[PDB]
């Protein structure tokens, strides 16, 4: 029932400000609950950083005070997070979170924010084509900021799918690959295409992978 | 602020058993009666998933395979018997002050048997050499342990420097991980030469495994 859910712009410029939306279905964000604010940096380390209660009383972290904002729409049911100021050292993936005195229930799926002056970028799909079991896959290359998502024949094909962490290139630019396993028998037959995302250049390219 | 210190930092756990993380706080998360420490589960891509919450009670919809115990400024998590979906990172929290502050994280590994990697290697593609750079891509499918070595031959000459590797985190099903290792030539370069070799050494492979093509 109760559902949050994170929406903001995914990439910011050093030295301006940062607004992120958590959007609440299913409960009222006046009713009850504390709603909440939490980051996670690039080495997985984990920072609460503020909330808004019910009642629209205000708590945040001692090491954001001069910084942080936390306010809501109760007519759209969200509430917000404003950090000014940012640096590189600002980006992280961010959460929003419930807590009601027991227990945080409910959390957001996240959205990842980059602080950097660089301009959004995106991907080029290339297949990576199968010459037993049989290996194909995508190679998904120079796009930025982070994240794209990768699915495979429309989310029809799932067994045996790696999709690896990108790795930043000396370029500044993002690679990264996504690759299955089928049957080789499967390769006459069966088509394979890699449904690729990315979301901040507004790019979303299906690319076949023939084998050659 | 209140200091939450997890330990062990990585753990590897064989199917069946008991894996126990402790969670030590600088101060008592304990008040009023009860103890505001809880616990969670993050697997790569999603949000931690709250497993334990005021140090002894079980979240809706978790396996009661998940116990917390403790107060003051002394917490364990259990987890029996360990299953394959066990694989992720868990975190201790608390509540009692502000700020809310997080351990450090635990990476629990489940423990399998040795398996070696398929290699598979993939040439770039031709629309990628229209682009003036060439991607040479090695796959090393489903091995464990995680420890692996892909050397790069060109023309039977040693790599250096000119590429790059991720590994994916520990399968959910089969407890085995992924690696991709990416050559980045440009297309000048990629043309010069005939022989592309990936070589791979794992403790699976009684000897190293050289997966290679001909550009042509």
């Amino acid at each position: 029932e109760v559902q949050l859910q994170e929406s903001g712009p995914g990439l910011v410029k050093p030295s301006q400000s940062l607004s992120l939306t958590c959007t609440v279905t299913g409960f009222s964000i006046t009713s009850d609950y504390a709603w909440n604010w939490i980051r996670q940096f690039p080495g997985s380390k984990l920072e609460w950083m503020g909330f808004i209660s019910y009642s629209g009383d205000t708590s945040f972290n001692p090491s954001l005070k001069s910084r942080i904002s936390v306010t809501r729409d109760t007519s759209k049911n969200q509430f917000f997070l404003q950090l000014n100021s940012v640096t590189t050292e600002d980006t992280a993936t961010y959460y929003c979170a419930s807590y009601d005195g027991y227990s945080f229930d409910y959390w957001g799926q996240g959205t990842t924010l980059t602080v950097s002056s660089a301009s959004t970028k995106g991907p080029s799909v290339f297949p990576l084509a199968p010459s037993g079991t049989a290996a194909l896959g995508c190679l998904v290359k120079d796009y930025f900021p982070e994240p794209v998502t990768v699915s495979w024949n429309s989310g029809a094909l799932t067994s045996g799918v790696h999709t690896f962490p990108a790795v930043l290139q000396s370029s500044g630019l993002y690679s990264l690959s996504s690759v299955v396993t089928v049957p080789s028998s499967s390769l006459g037959t069966q088509t394979y295409i890699c449904n690729v995302n990315h979301k901040p250049s507004n790019t979303k390219v299906d690319k076949k992978v023939e084998p050659k | 602020d209140i200091v939450l210190t997890q330990s062990p930092a990585s753990l590897a756990i064989s199917l069946g058993q008991r894996a126990t993380i402790s969670c030590r706080a600088s101060k008592s998360v304990s008040t009023s009666g009860s103890s505001y420490m809880f616990w969670y589960q993050q697997k790569p891509g999603q949000p931690p998933k709250l497993l334990i919450y005021l140090a002894s009670n079980l979240e809706s919809g978790v396996p009661a395979r998940f116990s917390g115990s403790g107060s003051g400024t002394d917490f364990t998590l259990n987890i029996h018997p360990v299953e394959e979906e066990d694989a992720a990172a868990y975190y201790c929290q608390h509540s009692r002050e502000i700020p809310y502050t997080f351990g450090g994280g635990t990476k629990l590994e489940i423990k399998r048997t040795v398996a070696a990697p398929s290699v598979f290697i993939f040439p770039p593609s031709d629309e990628q050499l229209k682009s003036g750079t060439a991607s040479v891509v090695c796959l090393l499918n489903n091995f464990y342990p995680r420890e692996a070595k892909v050397q790069w031959k060109v023309d039977n000459a040693l790599q250096s420097g000119n590429s790059q590797e991720s590994v994916t985190e520990q399968d959910s099903k089969d407890s085995t991980y992924s690696l991709s290792s990416t050559l980045t030539l440009s297309k000048a370069d990629y043309e010069k030469h005939k022989v592309y070799a990936c070589e791979v050494t794992h403790q699976g492979l009684s000897s190293p495994v050289t997966k290679s093509f001909n550009r042509g």
